Formats: C-alpha cells, structure tokens, sequence
RNA sequence: AAUUUCUACUAAGUGUAGAUGGAAA
C-alpha cells in the first residue's frame, strides 16, 4: 500500500425528476440476438444511472 | 369567451395523446431491439392522425430502448442507441426512411411489426 | 470484414490456430455466451449514417472501439500464456491502410 | 426551444458551419513553406 | 350555450378513464392470479378519483385474467374465476373485502402488490 | 439497463464478462 491515499466526494448529478427505471416485473428485452432467452423479469427496479 | 373552449380541447387532445402513448410504449416494450420500427421523436406531444409530414423540423430515426420515468409513469422513449440520451417523451412510427417520411405507420402495423 | 485477425504459427510456418475476432466469447461459470462485436458496430455505424448531426454518433463509436479493444487485450494475453510466444503487430508508421 | 443538447436544428446548423470554416482553415494552412528566404511579404503579411 | 361544454367535458372524462385503464391493465397483466387486488366491476366508466364508495350498487370481488378485446384493443377484464363470463370493461382496485369497501386502492400500490 | 470508472450487457436476480493510474494542467 504505497500510502497517501486520498478521499473524493460528487454530488447527485441528475435531478430526482429526472431518473428513469424500468418498473418492476416489467418483462424487459435482451439487445445482444446470441443470448437466446429473449426477455427478463426482474423482481425489483433497474434505475438507470 | 371563446377562449375557454378552445384552451380546454387543447386538454382532451393533450389526454388522448397520452392515452396513444400509453398503448405504444407497450407494444414497443416487446419488439426485438433489431424491428422496432422508425419513429418521429419529438418533446411536445404529436396527433398521430395529421401530423403535417410536410413539417420540416422533424426527423425519422430507429426508436431504442423505450423505459418508463421515475416519480410519475411517463413512458419516455430513446433514440437511436441509448448512449446518444435523447429521451424524448413523445413518438409516432413511420414507414419513413430518414427524412423522407412517407406516411405514418398505423398502430396494428407496429403490432404486427414483431413476425 | 474482420475488426481484427488472429493466426499462430509454429516456428516452422504452419498455420497451428486462426480465428477471426469479430465475437469475443465471454465465458462465464462454463456456459460461454458469444457477443458480437462487429454486427453491433455495424448497426451503431448505420445509426450514424441517419443522426443528422453526429457530433455524438460520433463519440459513442469511438468509445465502443476502445471498449473493444479492452476485451480484446484478454482474447490476446490468453494467447501469449496459452503458447508462450510472442506478438507481431503492424507498425503504424509506414502503413496505408485502405 | 429546447434544450440545445437534445435540439439539433441549433446544433446541425452550427456544425455545416464550423465544419466548412474550420475545412477552410485546414485548406489555407498550407500556403507557409513554414523559415526560408525571400518571400512575397506584401502577400504574407496580410496572409498571417 | 352551456350545454355543448357540459356535453364535452363527458368526454375529457372518458379520455382520462380509457388512459387510466390502459395504465391499470398492464400491471393487472403480470401479478400472479393470486394476489391481484379486490377491484369493483363495472360497464361504464369508473373516475377512480371521487367514485362515491357509499354507492350501493357496486360490488368488490377479485380480478381474474384481464385479456384484450379483438375488432378495437379496448381492454376487457375477467371477475373472479373465468367461467362465470362476467366480462366487465372498466375497474378499479378498492382494499375494500366483499362489500364493506373502505378506500380505493391508489395505482403504485397495485403496482407495488406483487412482492 | 444496476458499475470505483468505461465498455458490452441481463449473465439465473440489488447483478455477469473484460479492462482501469489517479490528482493536477
Ligand atoms: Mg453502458
């Protein structure tokens, strides 16, 4: 551990009315056409970035 | 006046497009990623009845992946591939290449689009 | 038609493995799923050809190439341990690449 | 009328413009010889 | 006079009741047959705002298979189990048992029963 | 489309596969 480690903060780029997600259950879709199961259903929420 | 009206139908025009965007984005939520069908983004909402084609301040590209909002349920859309971020909020297909739009795509085509 | 060609030859010049890498197969816990990488590129090219602006259909290609050969760099420093050789890349400085 | 990000009309026009100029200025940049002797400076001077 | 806007209006509502459906039906389309919410059936259109729950001629039983009408999309529902053919159009959720209904269900709550 | 971060994802369900040297200018 070579030392002088140092500690960063960002703040919350996006806005609150701003965030989208795929809802829960909802059967997504797959983008890559080798993958042969064609959908997914997560249980809980993808919030994109 | 007048002016009541005819500041209230521009609600029932804003409350149908909703609804038509409401019965797309779940039919866009399907389609393999390589079918979903050239789409007219815009950010104000669009009668997908006239739509003057004619305008020239619209384009017609590939509509990606189609998410849905966060604190309401708005179904906003994506362009392209995603990592362009153009969300935009309203859509209509077309059978239109690029620019050259030729007419507007019926909803049970975009249906019947998936094969 | 290939992003990049891979062949390894012996010390006597036979053709002892060639592939193309046009599909980086991760393999994960066994069961390896193939993911293309030049149909994808093909299809972000195309979405630039209709972007009307391409200042950003334009960034996003030069990203997905250099998140290509970041995955490529495995395909390759598997190789090197795999047959204990060594490397032969062309030299940029007198190339015409067509 | 829009967010200058997600609007192009705003974005297209600028880049077919900087686009050309900045072709110009590419094209132009070679009339240099970058240093040497005796030169039209009535031509260079306005040139730089 | 007055009785073109009132007779408007009556639409608006419609256009909001046929969003409000098409928004409900597509997450009554996914919870398991065992948990989708007790709604209140009726064949016209329900405000899930107001609703006047002390109305006695509206029942609450459990939601069966919310399908998809052919000819339009209007999507129709199924109360309890199918083969009773109680085919209603319009719902809404209430947490409302048998008859005693005691609130109407807001939507991300029927949203959020799946768990 | 979840990431120290990037890329491609959904990869068996709050994640999978690679890669990553940051701070300054
Ligand atoms: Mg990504």
């Amino acid at each position: 551990l070579s030392g002088g480690a140092e500690l960063f903060m960002r703040r919350a780029s996006l806005k609150k009315e701003e965030l989208v997600v795929h809802p829960a259950n909802s059967p997504i879709a797959n983008k890559n056409p080798d993958n042969p199961k064609k959908t997914t259903t997560l249980s809980y929420d993808v919030y994109k970035d | 006046m007048y002016l009541v009206v005819q500041a209230l139908i521009r609600a029932c025009i804003i409350k149908e497009i909703d609804l038509y965007t409401e019965q797309l984005y779940n039919i866009i939520k399907s389609l393999p990623y390589d079918k979903r069908p050239n789409v007219v983004y815009s950010d104000q909402p669009l009668d997908p009845n006239n739509l003057d084609l004619s305008e020239p301040e619209l384009w017609a590209e590939q509509v990606g992946e189609c998410m849905r909002y966060a604190h309401n349920d708005q179904p906003c859309f994506y362009i392209g591939s995603t990592k362009r971020e153009l969300r935009v909020n309203y859509i209509v297909p077309v059978i239109g290449v690029r620019d050259e739009i030729e007419r507007v795509m019926t909803l049970e085509e975009v249906r019947n689009l998936h094969k | 038609r290939n992003l990049l060609y891979i062949v390894v030859v012996d010390g006597k010049g036979n053709i002892v493995e060639q592939y193309s890498l046009n599909e980086i197969i991760n393999n994960f816990n066994g069961i390896r799923i193939k993911t293309d990488y030049h149909s994808l590129l093909d299809k972000k090219e195309k979405e630039r050809f209709e972007a009307r602006q391409n200042w950003t259909s334009i960034e996003n290609i030069k990203e997905l190439k250099a998140g290509y050969i970041s995955q490529v760099v495995h395909k390759i420093c598997e190789l090197v341990e795999k047959y204990d050789a060594v490397i032969a890349l062309e030299d940029l400085n007198s190339g015409f690449k067509n | 009328e829009k967010s200058l990000k997600k609007n192009d009309a705003v974005v297209a026009i600028m880049k077919d413009l900087l686009d050309s100029v900045k072709s110009f200025e590419n094209y132009i940049k070679a009339f240099f010889g970058e240093k040497e002797t005796n030169r039209d400076e009535s031509f260079y001077g306005d040139f730089v």
